[PDB]
RNA sequence: AAGGGCACCACCAGGAGUGGAGCCUGCGGCUUAAUUUGACUCAACACGGGAAACCUCACCCGGCCCGGACACGGACAGGAUUGACAGAUUGAUAGCUCUUUCUCGAUUCCGUGGGUGGUGGUGCAUGGCCGUUCUUAGUUGGUGGAGCGAUUUGUCUGGUUAAUU
């Protein structure tokens, strides 16, 4: 509060814009192919996403 | 046609939908023996199959719970109305499922008893359910203030190579006890035999089988049979 | 929370039409995605459903970043008494099909 | 039975005495669920928590006697977190702890 | 100590070097209101995917907000309360305060208990994940044998192999 200065700093581009879609953390974020997961959450969910360690 | 997504992004988004659906459905109906999900996507009304152990309480009273579950799925994932339907199937041989056995161990531990007794009971149930081998690990603040780990291996278990991708199955659970969490890790080696549903086909790569010959009698004096 | 009454009525009736409420956990979102015409921000939905949980009328679950809410039978009775609606109409999840 | 035992002890003896299981000791925390059932059970997979009504009853009874969670927990010889978990609908009920709370606050919880 | 075998994270035969110079970047120190913090032989130091103008952001200097559920009391349609134009005031077009009065309507406000959030502490309370011991060939039951026993044999003199092959 109030309305015209609460969230007024622009969260366009940059690390304050983007966050993990699982844990809402902002660091180590993989945004390739529109994953938008942090690297730890990606390692957790990569097998049932469809990514396999193959070589 | 109007809205388009490249195939890489499309397949990644499909995998992300499967992952989030599986995690939400794990978190929701864990006390019902969830044990995995299947999705059948089609360019029409899709289906999602829930492979529970006890389906009579996954379906609520007159199927109220399955109705509210398909409601929240359709409201979260932005499906159009009627394009998603949600099914339930009872899993056969619940003793061969790592997720169900890890949940059973969590249930026993939360109810409270010796960790030894619970792990022994789960292990022997897994063996007499038909597994080739099992391995149950419990780790955390056991009796004492310093953390230990205890494994209860039995039978047969492979660790390396490509056969351990499809021929065992694992599960990790956390148990929120009174003093920190315990970790549960259950691995079950599946049988091969029927080349059907209870296990996988294509047996272990270093297991050769040699068919036995027949009798092979009468190599004696020549005879000819005409027609 | 302040939440002028028409917003609370809107949130409650939408929870009553189908017995679920699927708001997303972020407070800086100017409209709920599917209310979106009654000028209801996401924060109001979050805090109203939190109050409903505290009285025990609604059970919640939490996915990755989303809230899910289910309306219990005490929730049916309370919403029925709050909306002054007659005691024969039901939410969609209670009965729509065979 | 007392009548049959005193009848047998006034004549030719056939009585049998035997020691109880937990006789002559104080187990401070009595177990709530029978481990014979809990080791046997494989199918049922859920634990019922305390209802919200029970937590509200504890809250109102405790607040009406000038008593806090710390003081109630110290009075019934438990940690404050188990009281705060009973009041918040999170803890699996224990009949022994529930009975201690009933004698502490004078209400009936079962 | 001896006897077998092995490895360019060992050596030999060498190649390209690094260590010297300018600069980039990471650590320590010093300085600072703050120069947030973890990691210190291999197994810390272009590592935390850590290329920070703001955000990130934890740290410093100031200033708003409640996003303090719920329960019980209190006060309350003769008003519980919510916003706000102008002046001052402020870094500020924060009605943040002060003057001034308008506006909203039971949602709030006050007290007690208690929620809730925390890139707050503790990795020497933990889970999971990872690294390392350890890139080598190693490890273990059952039944039998030996030994009072701890233990041992199986798992070996020899030849062979990248390998208890
Ligand atoms: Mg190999
Ligand atoms: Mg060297
Ligand atoms: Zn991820």
């Amino acid at each position: 509060g109030h309305q015209q200065l609460y969230w007024s700093h622009p969260r366009k581009f940059g690390q304050g814009s983007r966050s993990c879609r699982v844990c809402s953390n902002r660091h180590g974020l993989i945004r390739k192919y529109g994953l938008n997961m942090c690297r730890q959450c990606f390692r957790q969910y990569a097998k049932d996403i469809g990514f396999i360690k193959l070589d | 046609m109007a809205v388009q997504i490249s195939k890489k992004r499309k397949f990644v988004a499909d995998g992300i939908f499967k992952a989030e659906l599986n995690e939400f459905l794990t978190r929701e109906l864990a006390e019902d023996g969830y044990s995995g999900v299947e999705v059948r996507v089609t360019p029409t009304r899709t289906e999602i199959i829930i492979l529970a152990t006890r389906t009579q309480n996954v379906l609520g009273e007159k199927g109220r719970r399955i109705r509210e579950l398909t409601a929240v799925v359709q409201k979260r994932f932005g499906f159009p109305e009627g394009s998603v339907e949600l099914y339930a199937e009872k899993v056969a041989t619940r003793g061969l499922c790592a997720i169900a056995q890890a949940e059973s161990l969590r249930y026993k531990l939360l109810g409270g008893l010796a960790v030894r007794r619970a792990c022994y009971g789960v292990l022997r149930f897994i063996m007499e359910s038909g597994a080739k081998g099992c391995e149950v690990v419990v780790s955390g603040k056991l009796r004492g203030q310093r953390a230990k780990s205890m494994k209860f291996v039995d039978g047969l278990m492979i660790h390396s190579g490509d056969p351990v991708n499809y021929y065992v199955d694992t599960a990790v659970r956390h148990v929120l006890l009174r003093q920190g969490v315990l970790g549960i890790k259950v691995k079950i080696m599946l049988p091969w035999d029927p080349t059907g549903k209870i296990g996988p086909k294509k047996p272990l790569p270093d297991h050769v089988s040699i068919v036995e010959p027949k009798d092979e009698i009468l190599p004696t004096t020549p005879i000819s049979e005409q027609k | 929370m302040l939440m002028p009454k028409k917003n609370r009525i809107a949130i409650y009736e939408l929870l009553f039409k189908e017995g679920v409420m699927v708001a997303k956990k972020d407070v800086h979102m100017p409209k709920h995605p599917e209310l979106a015409d009654k000028n209801v921000p996401n924060l109001h939905v979050m805090k109203a459903m939190q109050s409903l949980k505290s009285r025990g009328y609604v059970k919640e679950q939490f996915a990755w970043r989303h809230f899910y809410w289910y309306l219990t039978n005490e929730g049916i009775q309370y919403l029925r008494d709050y909306l002054h609606l007659p005691p024969e109409i039901v939410p969609a999840t209670l009965r729509r099909s065979r | 039975s007392k009548q049959a035992i005193l009848a047998a002890q006034r004549r030719g003896e056939d009585v049998e005495t035997s020691k109880k299981w937990a006789a002559g000791q104080n187990k401070q925390h009595s177990i709530t669920k029978n481990t014979a059932k809990l080791d046997r059970e494989t199918e049922e997979l859920h634990h019922d928590r305390v209802t919200l009504e029970v937590g509200k009853v504890i809250q109102q009874g405790r607040q009406s006697k000038g008593l806090t969670q710390k003081d109630l927990a110290t009075k019934i010889n438990e940690k404050p977190q188990v009281i705060a978990d009973y009041e918040s609908g999170r803890a699996i009920p224990n009949n022994q702890v529930l009975g201690k709370i009933e004698r502490a606050i004078g209400l009936k919880l079962r």
